[PDB]
């Protein structure tokens, strides 16, 4: 399998059906924990709609066609086909030095790991223990505190490069971009204690009220999911999944179209695969 | 001896009522299990020498159990219980065969074979030696209790190879209505139904089975079948007409328009216009989704359409599904809180009540409110019309009061006593598949059972579109004032412009940023004074009132609505915010 | 004996184990084309590090009490000549979806019933006679013999069992509740059977796992002969059944 | 279990805003008081926190009955709340010099976090005054 990493551009809102809460119109979210997260249901049929639109020409196996063949996409993925859930992995929070700051739960860092571990890759570095921070990090005021929101935490820098949190931002900053932003993802990462996370992701969320209020996830979030494999490309034969997922990885676009709203600018997002 | 005691049951009483898709479902099962313990009950008494203690059996729909004091010698007493079981499963038989010959329809093959293995009888005799109600009682009860334990069941023959029916999941589809993907083939019982032996028609074709007996692919066992196709089944009883749910929600438009228009009554109770179908057109699409007779019942439709369009009559898509049970009912009816030697006549004064209190329920719930699915002792379910809910919940609580516990009080054991049920509503869009409201509905009443030892108290849910709900649990008085009484008052408050909502909204996001993980805020100052001061602020001015009442007005309103008790007594605080929300929730979806 | 893990409310039956088990073999080698040796020996759902058991239905109720045996003095329609009893008078409520002492429940089995307190997410499987890759995700491991350490004896269900009358072994004869199941032979006196199951292939009635069966010693048979003669080991009626894993029972 | 460091401040802000408008509640001149806390954080995104306070000191008047008594009260009440509140930004300084001339002689963020803390004070206190007030 191969995990693509999702970043939103414009803040991206999945009709989640209706409440009788505050917010009228909320996003999806799990149904134990209450992180956001993205229907399989909307994510393929985006992909999709990207596919059926785009027009180019790739080279997969050994012949040479073009990603609009209506054959192709209705074999290749669905009409059922040999190629998950959306996860949050990142979260931006307001913080007086700095602008913005990415925070995310030791757990939601194990269940990143377990994740990656079926596509065979191995990070070689212990996750980073809670309360903690990179060695460069823009964020403390008076050393040892730093002030998300209107509150303060306790935080502790790592002395030296060795560390956990150190060698997981440079290989978050190495493998998720293809400048300022990667400048950036190297010194900013916080990990908050878990409890404390869920707060963020529940009362921190954009809430435009056009009367009744609509919901959408902030901007620069990151998201990752997992992508798995198993005619024109039907070839001697698919050798393992090494069709499939090329012809998938040959033709994944830039930008793709989520959520609804999209006549307004609303859900659009950068697509890279690990 | 010669004298003993009786107790009749037939085993699968939830489940069964519970697979249903359309509210004729479910209404079939529940007469057919009422008739069956009917024909039991009947027999036993023009025949034999005996009384009948619990059901009162001249009522309309009796339990699923009942009792009796029959005297006989022990030698023939088994031969009994034989009796009766031939005697029901006779009955199923004839009403199944019925069913299948009343649209002179060709028997399919395997009914006889998913007809005669879905139900269960049992009973329980026990020595009565006319000096001790209770002990006797007790142990019949318990010996009850125990004996179903030992399920014993036949296994399906090797004959089962099906698709399913779409309301269980358990047999093999009998039954089918070809749908439009293909226009005519014998392939359908080749690869789609995967079965040798099921009767089906072409979608075009639609002479032998009319429109009411099937829709596209759907598929039925045995006993969905002769659940549905009751109406030919001969009882007199049996009402031809049964309101859907899509038609419950129109109760009040259609009310409000016959006061309007006399003409445009002949058809509304004609039954010749389809109830969906004016629910598509509000939402602006067309009628090619469902075909119809067409004989001007489109345009009738589209009639009744225009019409409640030019009058301004709004209706909402949202209807509510009640049940209550009595609480308690094992230790009342085991002597453990009545007189010490005065249990016997309290049963036959008890049944009589409960009769009565049946009569009544049955005659009070008509339309415009609501229909009674079925209504017998302590149980009940049924469907109400959004904008009557509360209305009818306090009349049931006071007429149950009125009628069954005060007239009995001499007999309790302690004057402080008293005899009550509890409640659940689950409100659902029409559009959700009835089977899980029922099973919400009935785990909601389950729940709301458990909020202290004295029971006492209701429950009300939204079912949400993702499948998930919010409820509030609060006592039935709050200081000599019914909780509906002012949930009723808000909203009317609410609809006649005279206080806006925002002091829900507002207060919904002020105090979610103090509570805790599971939710208890416990300063009471801090909310006491945010409560007054968001009430006062949402007020509003009538444009008949002046500048001196206004200020009058303002202060009596919030010393009604006593918004600081329902926090006392809420037992939590997110109890109370979901308490507003709900209230908020349906005075919304009624006219304001 | 290679135990799998697999990862993520309801256990599902070993029919769709099966299914998912012979899938895997095939995907890694499709030449194979046009498997009869894999057998299982029990399924357990722990999403705790010790295994956990259904809580028994002949227990009833924060605790559990013991039920007891006694011959009725009533006059009913019930197959069994007896029926279980409290043997004090009390509210006895039976325990719906209680999962047995996960450890502990052994002293149940061997007639410890101390205090059985059970609360009111990770798949285990047994198998044999095949091979398959080391590693919803799953893992391999290797294990010798472990499993659960053991004139009449109850029979847990600890997997659904899909017998040929329905509720009775096909050796019992409805005339007296007499027959021989699995050689060690036996009588019908009680039981204690909850809701049943409904599980192309034809459907068929499952006893859930929970229900507990009474026998009595038929014959003279030795302690050893009966003691391993059942424990652990799939009892059915019809042989193929028995492979898949239906009637996981305990002595 | 124990409550998240997000809420453990809350719970405390808006029991110190209570106290606060009580007592201002107690005092002879309980309306100049409700007027004047309502125009604190105006004044402090037109001007700026320092400004703001020196001219509240301005206004100071000894005696309890005057007028101006409601100022002392505020400049004594948001002296007390900025010892606790930044946990130890600004408390080493407070301890032998008036607030005001603590308040000058800051780097910018210590000043920009100081502003967000006596602002979010002052939104629980304003609710409060408001309301114990008429
Ligand atoms: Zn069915």
């Amino acid at each position: 399998a191969r995990p693509f990493f999702i970043i939103c551009e414009t803040p991206l809102h999945c009709g989640s059906g209706n409440d009788i809460g505050n917010v009228d119109l909320p996003i999806q979210r799990e149904r134990h924990t209450d992180f956001p997260k993205i229907e399989a249901s909307s994510l393929k049929g985006g992909i999709r709609e990207a596919f059926e639109e785009a027009d180019k020409d790739i080279k997969v196996g050994s012949l040479t066609i073009n990603i609009s063949d209506k054959s192709t996409i209705s074999l290749a993925f669905g009409p059922a086909g040999a190629l998950t859930d959306a996860r949050i992995l990142l979260f931006p929070v307001k913080s007086m030095k700095g602008v913005f700051a990415w925070v995310t739960c030791p757990q939601v860092l194990e269940r990143f790991k377990s994740d990656l571990n079926l596509c065979g890759v191995n990070l070689g570095f212990e996750m980073p223990q809670a309360n903690t921070a990179p060695k460069d990090c823009s964020l403390f005021i008076n050393g040892n505190k730093i002030v998300l929101e209107e509150y303060t935490f306790e935080i502790a820098r790592d002395r030296d490069e060795s560390g956990n949190c150190t060698s997981l931002a440079n290989w978050l900053s190495e493998n998720l971009f293809l400048q300022f932003w990667k400048e950036k993802i190297k010194k900013d990462i916080v990990v908050i204690s878990d409890d404390e996370f869920r707060d963020f992701v529940t009362l921190s969320t954009e809430v435009i009220t056009r009367l009744f209020t609509e919901e959408y996830l902030p901007t620069d979030t990151v998201l990752y999911s997992l992508a798995l494999t198993t005619g024109i490309f039907k070839q001697d034969s698919a050798n393992e999944e090494d069709m499939v997922m090329e012809f998938f990885t040959t033709g994944l676009p830039e930008i793709i179209q989520l959520g609804g709203n999209a006549t307004i600018g609303k859900g659009i997002a950068r697509v890279k695969i690990l | 001896e010669n004298k003993f005691l009786f107790l009749f049951t037939i085993t699968p009483v939830q489940s069964f009522i519970n697979q249903a898709r359309k509210a004729q479902d479910l209404y079939a099962g529940s007469f057919m299990l009422s008739h069956f313990s009917k024909a039991a009950a009947n027999k036993l008494k023009m025949e034999f020498d005996c009384e009948i203690i619990f059901p009162d059996i001249a009522n309309n729909s009796i339990p699923n159990r009942f009792a009796a004091v029959v005297n006989v010698n022990e030698n023939e007493a088994q031969a009994v219980g034989d009796s009766l079981q031939k005697a029901v499963e006779a009955e199923i038989k004839r009403i199944g065969d019925s069913v299948i010959n009343g649209l002179k329809i060709n028997k399919p093959n395997g009914f006889d074979e998913q007809l005669s293995s879905y139900f269960t009888v049992s009973y329980l005799f026990v020595p009565y030696n006319e000096d001790d109600y209770k002990q006797c009682y007790s142990e019949l009860e318990s010996l009850m209790g125990a004996i179903k334990s030992v399920r014993a069941f036949s296994q399906y023959p090797d004959s089962e190879r099906g698709r399913k029916c779409s309301i269980c999941g358990e047999r093999n589809v009998k039954f089918y209505r070809m749908a439009e993907n293909e226009k005519d083939i014998e392939r359908i019982k080749k690869l789609k139904l995967f079965s040798n032996d099921v009767y089906a028609v072409k979608n075009s074709d639609y002479r032998e089975l009319g429109p009411r007996y099937l829709q596209a692919g759907e598929g039925l066992c045995g006993v969905c079948f002769t659940k549905r196709g009751l109406d030919r089944a001969g009882i007199p009883e049996y009402k031809a007409k049964f309101p859907s749910t899509s038609k419950i929600a129109l109760f009040d438009a259609f009310k409000q328009l016959r006061e309007k228009r006399g003409d445009l009554g002949t058809i509304i109770d004609s039954d010749n216009y389809e109830p969906q179908g004016i629910f598509a057109l509000k939402n602006n699409k067309n009628l090619d989704d469902f075909p119809e007779l067409s004989e001007m019942e489109k345009k009738n439709t589209r009639e009744l359409y225009e019409a409640m369009e030019d009058y301004k009559i709004s209706y909402s898509p949202y209807y509510a599904v009640m049940l209550f049970d009595g609480d308690s009912m094992g230790e009342w009816l085991s002597g453990n809180k009545i007189k010490d030697e005065k249990l016997k006549e309290f049963h036959k004064e008890l049944t009589k009540k409960l009769g009565e209190f049946a009569n009544a329920v049955r005659d009070t719930i008509k339309e415009p409110l609501g229909v009674t699915v079925y209504a017998g002792g302590e149980d009940f379910l049924g469907f109400f019309n959004i904008k009557y809910l509360l209305e009818g919940m306090k009349h049931l609580r006071n007429k149950f009061n009125e009628l069954v516990n005060l007239p009995l009080k001499d007999f309790y054991a302690d004057n402080t006593y008293n005899m009550t049920f509890s409640a659940g509503a689950v409100i659902a869009h029409i559009k959700t598949p009835l089977s899980e409201v029922l099973n919400w509905a009935r785990k909601v009443e389950q729940e709301a059972k458990d909020i202290d030892d004295t029971k006492d108290a209701f429950a009300i849910a939204v079912l949400k579109h993702s499948g998930e709900i919010e409820k509030t649990v609060f006592k039935w008085r709050v200081n000599d004032t019914y909780t509906t009484d002012l949930m009723s008052k808000i909203v009317t408050e609410i609809n006649n412009d005279r206080l806006s909502n925002t002091f829900i909204k507002k207060l919904n996001q002020e105090l979610i940023k103090l509570l805790d993980k599971d939710g208890n805020y416990r300063d009471d100052n801090i909310i006491k004074a945010e409560i007054k001061r968001l009430l006062m602020r949402s007020f509003m001015k009538t444009k008949d009132e002046d500048e001196d009442a206004f200020k009058k007005r303002k202060a009596e309103t919030a010393k009604e609505l006593q918004l600081h008790n329902l926090l006392i007594h809420s037992n939590g605080v997110r109890n109370f915010l979901n308490f507003l929300n709900i209230t908020d929730f349906i005075a919304r979806q009624a006219k304001g | 004996m290679k135990r799998i893990t697999i990862n993520a409310i309801s256990l599902p039956y070993p029919s769709m184990i099966y299914g998912v088990l012979r899938s895997l073999y095939f995907s890694h080698n499709i030449s194979m084309l046009k498997t009869r040796n894999l057998k299982i020996k029990g399924i357990y759902l722990k999403r705790a590090s010790d295994l956990l058991f259904p809580v028994p239905m002949d227990c009833v109720v924060e605790k559990l009490i013991p039920l007891m045996p006694v011959k009725a003095q009533c006059i009913s329609n019930c197959k069994t000549s007896a029926v279980l009893r409290p043997e004090k008078g009390e509210q006895i409520e039976s325990a719906e979806d209680g999962w047995i002492d996960k450890a502990a429940m052994e002293e149940y089995l061997n007639g410890i019933y101390e205090n059985m307190s059970y609360s009111k997410t990770t798949i285990v499987v047994d198998i044999d006679g095949l091979e398959i890759p080391d590693a919803a995700s799953f893992k391999a491991i290797d294990i010798d013999e472990t499993s659960i350490l053991q004139e009449k004896i109850k029979l847990y269900i600890a997997t659904p069992a899909i017998f040929k009358k329905g509720w009775l072994p096909q050796t019992i004869d409805d005339r007296d509740l007499e027959g021989e199941i699995n050689g060690i032979g036996l009588k019908l006196i009680t039981a204690a059977i909850g809701r049943p199951l409904y599980v192309p292939k034809p459907m068929k009635r499952a006893v859930p796992a929970g229900s507990v069966y009474y026998f009595e010693i038929h014959g003279q048979y030795s302690n050893e002969q009966i003691i391993n003669a059942l424990h652990d080991k799939a009892i059915s009626d019809r042989e193929q059944d028995r492979q898949q894993g239906f009637g996981i029972a305990y002595v | 279990n124990n409550l998240t460091i997000q809420k453990s401040i809350e719970r405390q802000r808006a029991a110190f805003a209570y106290k606060c408008a009580e007592a201002g509640k107690s005092i002879t001149k309980s309306k100049e008081y409700k007027a004047y806390v309502k125009n604190i954080p105006m004044l402090i995104k037109t001007n700026g926190i320092g400004a703001t306070f020196a001219f509240v000191k301005a206004k100071s008047e000894a005696d309890v009955d005057k007028s101006g008594y409601a100022y002392k009260l505020i400049y004594e009440q948001t002296t007390e709340w900025l010892k606790q509140e930044p946990k130890g930004l600004i408390y080493e300084k407070l301890n032998n010099t008036d607030m005001v001339k603590a308040l000058v002689e800051l780097d910018s963020d210590k000043y920009r976090a100081v502003t967000n803390e006596v602002l979010a004070l002052f939104v629980w206190l304003k609710r409060f005054a408001e309301g114990l007030i008429e």
